[PDB]
């Protein structure tokens, strides 16, 4: 019993990543989350390397 | 008889929160099973009021 | 009867259970106090 599909998606992703056998990058976790600052976190993580 | 009829007021009234943002009623041990119908009625009324 | 009706009064766990039940029953009284306080703050 979960509210939406993204709920089970995020729960299963967290359960899989807690074991550490399979490595999940943080951007997928942010996208699957239900946060209010999702665009801000996605912009912060998707930025490229510094010019220097 | 009347004491047995009523529920237990000690282990009750706790709301647990998951990572999905939905509030799940943690019933702990027995006692909340009898009041589950009452809580479901309250939840249904709240949902209808929110939709309206 | 009057002792049982009150929020507090054996064994030791019975007293804790009675206190928790009294708190649960007096949740309504505390909610009334909170509502009065909120109205006073708003005014």
């Amino acid at each position: 019993d979960a509210p939406t599909i993204a709920a089970e998606e995020f729960e299963q992703l967290m359960k899989l990543a807690s074991t550490g056998i399979v490595p999940i990058p943080p951007d997928v976790l942010i996208e699957a989350s239900s946060l209010r600052n999702k665009p801000k976190l996605l912009e912060m993580l998707k930025q490229g390397p510094s010019q220097e | 008889e009347i004491d047995l009829l009523g529920p237990n007021a000690a282990l009750g009234g706790k709301a647990e929160g998951q990572m999905s943002g939905r509030a799940i009623l943690a019933q702990q041990q027995g006692g909340m099973t009898e009041a589950a119908t009452y809580l479901d009625r309250i939840r249904a009324l709240s949902i209808a009021v929110y939709r309206s």
